[PDB]
RNA sequence: ACAUACGACCAUACCUAGUGGAAAACUCGGGAUCCCGUCCGCUCUCCCAUAGAUAAGCCACUAAGGGCGGGGUUAGUACUCAGGUCGGUGACGACUGGGGAAUCCCCCGUGUUGUAUGU
RNA sequence: AGGUGUCCUAAGGGGGGCUCAUGGAGAACAGAAAUCUCCAGUAGAACAAAAGGGUAAAAGUCCCCUUGAUUUUGAUUUUCA
RNA sequence: AAAGCGAAUGAUUAGGGACUCGGGGGCGAUUUUUAGCCUUCAUCCAUUCUCAAACUUUAAAUAUGUAAGAAGCCCUUGUUAC
């Protein structure tokens, strides 16, 4: 026998935290340093690049902070990557590079700097940053943005830096260092520059198929069921992604349509109202108490 | 209804409390390695009491944890010594249980006179599938009331699996 | 008897009840320009850039803007003369003031309201006036018959 | 209307117990060669999107629930600014011209909203 | 009613993972009190020193790297002429 | 100032319900590892009588900062090494 800690007085003194911290979706300590700007520059916006990983998707956005909420500049998902010739491994590391490149090309065309700032245009495993492009007898500074990684752990070779690498090659300038890229050896503090190239084009998953097939046939059949059905082999992986990159630059606004059922915007509203539940009125709630009294009284 | 509410062994953790530092403890840690095949971890005395003859920041105990099929096999060896009879008070309100044995060579390790004789303690943790919800870093939450194990359920599982008895 | 920098501020600098913890983040999204009217309110959580306890509650005018702080001008009353004071305050303590909004609202309405009359050709009587004594009116007692009152006798309650 | 990502006010949103969830989404889930990290692939990290299931998370509803928010009463009461050659041995109290609270107790309610994509 | 003539190469600076005091139920020697495991837990713990204020993916705790405890001078606040 | 303690810290009077293995003294053989029958303190829960210059969820009167424009409001567009 001891004090009941959770008594009526405990609730009264309780102070709840922020709603989005209760759900555990945001980190306000880090958020404050990302969005605040020097008061010398009055209304110059700060651009963030947020990346979130789900079970079967990758989400990328360009966000600017405002006093009454956030504003989204341009968004790119992994569903839209199907229209460019990729149908498998939608969440591997190489798929992050593709969707990272799509957003970078998508935003530059919005504000009319697509013709200049072409980028590398031939992917390579080299550590480079976008620089100013000379034009009209002058120098123009590149677009600048920063990376928001949320709550993901930033270890070496994580996919969060794949989107960073893809957008950097698009033409946007994003400051970073190379000590987190795959193929970086902490002992010699040097970057291989060849593992990176292989690891861009899906090489690591290609080696898995050939290695798994010889050692374990049945496991190789179960894990790669959908790869076999569309008879895509390890040798064909590199040319598949290389061709996808070409189509991204040619047309980034190609529309993709899914196989889910489709209706007009208004008809969906009517459908959801069928299954909604109506709150009980005060009169109905009062009437149940008398019914509860009568039946509870009769057992004893 | 019971589609995905079947109990299983989450982990088995077992410890030895030698109670005093020195070469004797090192021999005890030597014993525990071959039983599990993993290096064990020491523990330090956080109090400081003269009656028990221990001080702060001196190693006085060892322990190790195992998971998967290895935990299933090692638990079987321990229950053999207990001949599958446990007392009702060995099950906690959460749904876990444990016991202890006085002699560690009752099951064979090919006894050596140099190492000596030690007494070992047993404890295991039950669980249900999909308990990652309370331990993932992002969007951590609390499991529901209907999805947690009770004391009566786990003893029924123990009797049905090992055909043991409760006193 | 001692005089420290924070002496006597037991209740002034403390946060309220059920208000400890995280600072609302909309504070850092505001903007300031020279000539604005701001008022000072010290926040206990932030321990940098705290003005002296005298200025907790005064109102001033911005005169300088920097990376993370603003300069405010306030008037202090020493015995028999006034003195101009210039202080540096972090933005967590300052706040825009609604002191002048009534004036700025009234000047805008007057300009448009005078414009429409000049086209129409009628005097406006735009400037305000204090409350005037009431005017004559009539009150009917139909279905409102008065009720008579009287004082009550003494009685012991407890 | 509903779902997901980033938000604003920061309990009308929290805590306990019980029922239901079209579509998609979210989740649990399978494997440990490669990157990486542990006593232990528990967590973190990589690969797969087939299969199983809404059991849990999540959403909705119920309870003469605890708490929280708004209002009525207590009350023109307690207190207080100005005034008199006002009462009383004193303690202290009444009146004239003004300002004016707080518990116990009773009633109602249980989140609102901005940008982008999709059901 | 009390305090000061000190102390710190980290008890300063940056970054990352974790959450405290206490209570309930369990396990050979083990007992009020030694080590291990689960659930609840708004700070009831901690932060060199008197007291007051402040802090929960930290300002507490452990781990990794460091010397902004450096150079040249001006404006401003408190005691106040 | 007033107010509050069936609201946190601290002080304080009195009964009731639930409990025994927390301590003390008995009973049925002080049998007692009898959760037997008694009970005196202790503990927990719903109520009750009074307080705080160095306590507080709330909160006056009197006094206190700023503003009430021509040095104002609005439109168009020159300078720069920020």
């Amino acid at each position: 026998f001891h004090k009941l800690v959770k008594n009526s007085a405990y609730y009264s003194r309780f102070q709840t935290k922020f709603k989005r911290r209760r759900q555990g979706k945001t980190d306000y300590y880090a958020r404050k340093r990302l969005i605040t700007q020097a008061k010398n520059k009055y209304n110059a916006p700060k651009y963030r690049l947020v990346v979130r990983f789900t079970n079967r998707d990758i989400i990328t956005q360009m966000v600017t902070s405002e006093i009454n909420g956030d504003k989204i500049f341009a968004a790119a998902y992994s569903h839209e990557l199907r229209a460019y010739g990729i149908n498998h491994g939608l969440t591997n590391w190489a798929a992050a590079y593709a969707t990272g490149l799509l957003l970078a090309r998508r935003v530059l065309a919005k504000l009319g700097l697509d013709k200049t700032f072409t980028g590398v245009e031939e992917p390579n495993g080299e550590y480079t940053l976008t620089e100013a492009a000379e034009t009209e007898d002058g120098e123009r500074r590149p677009f600048k943005a920063i990376l928001d990684v949320g709550l993901a752990r930033t270890s070496t070779g994580a996919r969060v830096f794949g989107v960073m690498k893809g957008a950097s090659d698009g033409g946007i300038f994003i400051p970073h260092s190379e000590n987190r890229f795959p193929g970086y050896d902490i002992e010699t503090e040097e970057l291989d520059t060849e593992v990176l190239k292989k690891y861009i084009y899906g090489g690591h998953v290609a080696e898995y198929m050939e290695t798994l097939a010889d050692d374990d046939e049945e496991r190789y059949k179960s894990q790669f069921v959908k790869y076999i059905e569309d008879d895509v082999e390890a040798d064909s992986l590199e040319e598949l992604y290389a061709e996808a990159h070409k189509q991204i630059r040619a047309d980034p606004f190609r529309k993709y349509v899914s196989d889910a059922p489709k209706k007009s915007k208004e008809e969906w509203k009517a459908e959801s109202l069928k299954y909604k539940k109506a709150k009980l009125s005060r009169e109905e709630r009062k009437a149940r108490v008398e019914a509860k009294i009568k039946q509870l009284l009769a057992e004893q | 209804q019971n589609p995905m509410r079947e109990l299983r062994i989450q982990k088995l953790v077992l410890n030895i409390s030698v109670g005093e530092s020195g070469d004797r403890l090192t021999r005890a840690a030597k014993v525990l390695e071959q039983l599990s095949g993993q290096t064990p971890v020491y523990s330090k005395a956080r109090y400081t009491v003269r009656q028990f003859g221990i001080r702060r920041n001196e190693k006085i105990a060892v322990h190790v944890t195992v998971r998967g099929p290895k935990a299933e096999e090692i638990l079987e060896r321990g229950l053999k010594v207990k001949e599958y009879e446990l007392r009702r008070r060995n099950f906690s309100e959460t749904g876990n249980f444990g016991f202890g044995i006085s002699e560690h060579i009752d099951l064979g390790i090919k006894y050596d006179p140099s190492i000596g004789i030690y007494g070992m303690d047993f404890y295991c943790c039950m669980t249900r599938p999909g308990e990652r919800v309370a331990k993932r870093r992002r969007c951590k939450s609390r499991i529901g009331a209907s999805h947690r194990i009770t004391r009566e359920e786990t003893i029924r599982w123990f009797k049905q699996r090992f055909d043991g008895i409760v006193r | 008897h001692a005089a420290g920098l924070r002496s006597g501020t037991r209740y002034a600098f403390s946060r309220g009840f059920r208000k400890h913890g995280q600072i609302p983040l909309s504070t850092y999204l505001r903007t300031y320009r020279v000539g604005d009217i701001v008022d000072i309110k010290v926040n206990g959580a932030v321990q940098k850039g705290m003005p002296h306890k005298f200025y907790h509650g005064k109102t001033g005018v911005v005169y300088n803007v920097t990376k993370s702080a603003v300069g405010v001008i306030v008037y202090k009353r020493v015995k028999h003369r006034y003195i101009e004071k210039r202080i540096n305050v972090r933005i967590e303590h300052v706040k825009p003031s609604r002191s002048r909004e009534d004036f700025l609202r009234r000047v805008k309405e007057n300009a448009e309201l005078k414009k429409k009359a000049k086209a129409e050709g009628v005097p406006v009587q735009l400037k305000r006036q204090p409350a005037m004594p009431r005017e004559a009116h009539t009150v009917s007692i139909a279905d409102n018959k008065p009720v008579t009152l009287a004082p009550v006798a003494y009685e012991t309650t407890i």
